[PDB]
């Protein structure tokens, strides 16, 4: 036995003997013979305290001669070329090495091994890593990183063994890896990566699997370097299995609540096409979503291939084994800062205490991600200690800022500078209550607006809000001399949205507006009649002031897989601007929208577009006001002639040409999209070529003008602006630069069936938004 | 390390505190770590790891301050100012949200998250259990009852919204949870009314009579007794 009387440790600098008094498993007045001779070693070696402690026992003052753990004061960073110095610093801080952080040499070895292996994952193989360890002040150490990088790791030949069933070249055209050429020097599109190599391997597995060849026995892969470790060669050996004919799939198992006939019907398969394993994965997914929507989340489906040779076929029996129907007990939400709890509970399905259906959970996920308030969302399902029928659905969010101020500028081919400024907010530090002030202004357009919306007026939801806009437009401007009139509209409008179903959402709107339209020096024929029938003449000019109480009906659906760089999906809708009667200028107009897509090739994609619209007159007003008419021809309309240059052209004083426009517009579009293989798949440019006609008609006929008719035929039937089924042939290519600084669309168009009156526009450039 | 000038610890502390007055911390913590690297044996190290935590509390990051205070706990578990650090934890974990661009003086505080609120509750429980008599006892219990009231109000808002949708079979279990584990709150005599309305709407006559007897025995005077409960807004 021994009583401790202030056991002293000697050989320290800052260990604070009281702290080690706390840390030793003993204290004052304790008996220790040999118990913790090594336990204290493990404790202080852990938690990063010391690395070499000599424990002695002599005269109650133990000589703990320790060399204190060196301190990483300032990490020296250099030699990093592809990866950033702050990046290596942060991913090294992930492993410790914080302020003085009791540095250890083994940790240095681990870190250098990690970085060298992660660089071998990249195109750097011969790395002369020399981390210079230097003895700075009392315990400071500076670790210098030096990465002697190789040039790159490109491939000379990509070949397989047993390459008898498919050609080498076409096989290279399908993999996501090419060889050095003339279109590979830029952006180092020939580097070698472990993860990219595994992705290409699984990709060629799916390739051989979809084509009808089974089990794809990959024998081996052999990588080889060269002298000085500069170039790379790859060799592969695989084994095929031939084609088959899979026609006898079947399912067996308990179906307590779901009828077996429904599962058999959803099992889409036929003895033809000999199989599709992608369709196999698809039917597994659909059977897991359907059988599992009745309330069986843990439905484990087993599949075993039954191969019958000779006839060279394989069958698939599906021994589904579901059970223990799953209900829901509670659903929490985490990471919902800056946002109310109700604004998230208001969207998702699967209310509570109901059977758990993934069919509603996926819909809830798409609904909540369609809101835009958050970036990433997950749907976890953790069971409870009352596991029979009780599970938990804790949520997780990744918040993103919503409100911001936009100050954007753009440049169009003819007008030039256009500005759009304003504030916007999707969450006014509360619920949604989205509001925004936005004012756009060009050399010819002026559009101020205040708007305030709330997605949920009622319990389910109504987009209720207000808006006061300041529309103004005047094209009496530089060289492009469009029909001269300055219009300015203001006022308010009730716009009520109402979902008809879970997917679509229609919206009606009524609005009380005031309008002031003032013409300029002597105007064409179609202006004097208006200013003497409804307007007001003033000397050699005309003006009008009044109310334009109007309504707007809208319904638009969009299901593309991406906003930018579109894919399978289609934007469609209907719209109707019907100036409701009660005030002057009783008119109405309808429109349509159809922009079908077709990815009928891995590289070339086509589209079938086209919109149709009629602008009818009713009530007192029989004619159509010019300032609300349609302007055919332009970039988005025909991609050919100049904007607003379709329809008829009338001479005015001093011989200027003006176009009226029709009340029946239509267009159909078709192009072919393929990217540019120059450097890499950098998302910056897209090339296409359109060949589309137009549509513009008047109905009447034009013979009287300012003593001169701009048409060849003296009595040119203006029922159509051309022969029957009004249209103007044209075509041409179109490149688009899709840098984040707005799109730059450059269209080079060639006309077709060129009449001697249609002014052409060979090259059109649009930069920015120009909305 | 760009000036590397010899100075006095008292003058460094004065400069650091007047920089705190003038919102200068990035150099203050760099004026903090330098004196700890040169002079390790100083309470100024603890003062630094606490006021840079207060600074990161004015700023956005928290992991650095929490790592520093946990390292301090691992090194000096017997310093008397530990409680303040504890309080600082309860401070940095509370997320006061000091920001004037979205001031909203109301700031019901029941919208941040249940995670941080529950963690702050656990932290304050550990606080009151560790030091029964520190430099702060009234403010701790005050903010504790405030945060438990905020949690109860969050649960009440969830139950209220669920009642706006018709999920009586779910609002039932929600109200059971509230009445069984969320006592001493202010949202009692309203959740009971919602439970009674749900039981009446679910054709539970005996259950409705029993819960209304509990109503009249637990709350003899309440406006929800005369006027049946109606979802506000």
């Amino acid at each position: 036995d021994f009583t401790i009387q202030d056991i002293r440790v000697e050989g320290l600098q800052r260990t604070e003997p009281s702290t080690v008094f706390n840390y030793l498993p003993v204290k004052v007045g304790d008996t220790y013979n040999d118990t913790h001779g090594s336990a204290i070693i493990k404790s202080l070696y852990a938690t990063g305290f010391f690395d070499d402690v000599r424990v002695e026992t002599a005269d109650g003052q133990l000589l703990l001669t320790v060399i204190e753990r060196p301190t990483i004061g300032s990490l020296n960073i250099t030699g990093a070329k592809m990866l950033q110095n702050d990046a290596i610093k942060k991913n090294l801080e992930s492993f410790g090495l914080a302020q003085s952080q009791y540095f250890n040499q083994a940790t240095l070895n681990q870190a250098v091994a990690g970085l060298k292996e992660e660089y071998l994952g990249r195109g750097k193989l011969n790395i002369q890593i020399t981390p210079k360890v230097t003895k700075l002040a009392r315990n400071r150490v500076d670790i210098d990183i030096t990465i002697d990088e190789g040039k790159s790791a490109k491939i000379t030949d990509i070949e397989f063994e047993g390459n008898q069933v498919y050609s080498d070249r076409k096989l290279m055209r399908q993999m996501s890896l090419t060889e050095g050429g003339i279109w590979t020097w830029l952006t180092r599109s020939d580097r070698f990566d472990r993860q990219k190599f595994a992705q290409d391997m699984e990709k060629v597995t799916d390739f051989y699997q979809n084509n009808g060849y089974f089990d794809f026995r990959i024998l081996d892969t052999d990588i080889q370097t060269n002298e000085d470790k500069t170039r790379q060669t790859i060799k592969i050996t695989v084994h095929e299995g031939g084609r088959f004919r899979w026609g006898k799939v079947s399912i067996e198992g308990d179906t307590n609540e779901v009828p077996k006939a429904e599962l058999e019907k959803l099992l889409t398969m036929k003895p033809g096409k000999w199989y599709e394993r992608q369709q196999m994965t698809a039917v597994l997914g659909e059977i897991q979503n359907r059988m599992g929507s009745a309330g069986y989340a843990y439905s484990e489906i087993s599949v075993q291939p039954l191969p019958n040779a000779g006839t060279k076929t394989v069958d698939f029996v599906l021994h589904i084994e579901p059970g223990r129907k799953i209900y829901v007990n509670e659903i929490h939400i985490t990471g919902n800062n800056k946002t109310r709890d109700e604004v998230v509970r208001r969207e998702l399905r699967q209310m509570e205490s109901a059977p758990y259906d993934t069919s509603k959970l996926q819909r809830s996920k798409e609904r909540v991600e369609l809101l835009g308030y958050f970036d990433n969302v997950q749907f976890d399902a953790v069971p409870l200690a009352g596991t029979p029928d009780k599970v938990d659905l804790n949520m997780s969010l990744t918040e993103r800022s919503t409100g911001s101020l936009d100050l954007s500028a753009g440049w169009v081919q003819d007008t030039g500078l256009v500005m759009s400024a304003g504030v916007s907010q999707d969450n006014l530090f509360g619920t949604g209550k989205s509001a925004a002030l936005r004012a756009s202004r060009s050399k010819t357009t002026l559009n101020g607006s205040l708007s305030f919306t709330d997605p949920y007026f009622t319990a389910d939801g109504v987009s209720l809000g207000y808006d006061i806009y300041g529309k103004a437009f005047d094209p009496r401007k530089a060289s492009t001399s469009v029909k001269q009139y300055k219009t300015t509209t203001a006022g308010g409008g009730v716009r009520m949205g109402i979902p008809v179903t879970e997917y679509d959402r229609v919206n009606f709107g009524l609005a009380a507006e005031h309008l002031t339209v003032n013409t300029y020096n002597k105007a064409p024929k179609r202006y004097a009649d208006f200013i003497r029938k409804y307007g007001k003449t003033d000397g050699a000019d005309g003006s009008f002031k009044g109310l334009l109480y109007k309504g707007t009906v809208g319904w638009g659906r969009n299901k593309t897989d991406s906003a930018s760089w579109p894919t399978r999906g289609y934007l469609t809708g209907v719209n109707a601007e019907i100036a409701l009667p009660g005030s002057k200028l009783q008119y109405y107009s309808a429109t349509h929208n159809q922009t079908w897509f077709f990815p009928l090739s891995k590289t070339f994609t086509l589209m079938l577009g086209g919109e149709v619209g009629i602008a009818g007159g009713y009530g007192r007003t029989k004619e159509i006001p010019f300032f609300e008419n349609f302007y055919g021809g332009g970039l988005g309309s025909v991609r050919g002639y100049e904007s607003g240059t379709l329809g008829p052209k009338v001479y005015d004083e001093y011989g200027e040409k003006i176009s009226y426009g029709g009340n029946k517009k239509a267009n159909v579009s078709a192009e072919l999209l393929f990217p540019m293989p120059g450097a890499k798949d950098a998302r910056t440019v897209r090339l296409s070529l359109f060949a589309d006609a137009g549509s513009v008609w008047d109905g009447r006929t034009y013979t009287a003008a300012e003593n001169g008719n701009n048409k060849s035929v003296y009595s040119e039937n203006a029922h159509k602006s051309t022969f029957t089924n009004e249209l103007r042939y044209s075509a041409g290519g179109a490149v688009t630069w899709l840098s984040p600084l707005g799109p730059m669309k450059f269209s080079y168009a060639y006309p077709l069936k060129k009449k001697p009156e249609d002014e052409i526009q060979r090259f059109q450039f649009q930069l920015g938004t120009t909305f | 390390a760009q000036i590397t000038q010899d100075w006095s610890v008292e003058k460094l502390y004065a400069e650091a505190q007047d920089e705190l007055n003038s919102s200068n911390y990035t150099r203050a913590v760099k004026l903090y770590e330098i004196l700890e690297s040169r002079f390790p044996t100083s309470r100024h190290a603890r003062q630094s790891q606490l006021d840079t935590a207060y600074a990161y509390y004015k700023d956005d990051e928290k992991d650095k301050a929490l790592a520093a205070i946990e390292r301090f706990r691992r090194l000096h578990p017997q310093h008397p100012n530990m409680d303040y650090a504890l309080y600082l934890r309860g401070l940095v974990l509370f997320n006061e949200d000091q920001s004037f661009l979205n001031k909203l003086a109301s700031q019901d505080w029941s919208d941040r998250d249940p995670k941080a609120n529950r963690e702050a509750y656990q932290a304050f429980a550990e606080l009151v259990q560790r030091f029964p008599n520190s430099k702060y006892a009234a403010d701790a219990t005050a903010r504790m009852v405030k945060l438990v009231d905020a949690l109860g109000g969050n649960e009440m808002s969830v139950a209220r919204y669920y009642m706006k949708r018709g999920a009586y079979i779910a609002a039932a279990n929600r109200a059971k949870k509230i009445i069984g584990s969320y006592q001493n709150t202010r949202y009692v005599e309203e959740s009971l009314a919602i439970l009674e309305l749900a039981y009446k709407k679910l054709d539970k006559p005996q259950l409705a009579a029993d819960t209304r007897r509990v109503l009249e025995t637990n709350f003899p005077k309440s406006p929800f007794l005369t006027h049946a409960w109606q979802p506000d807004d």
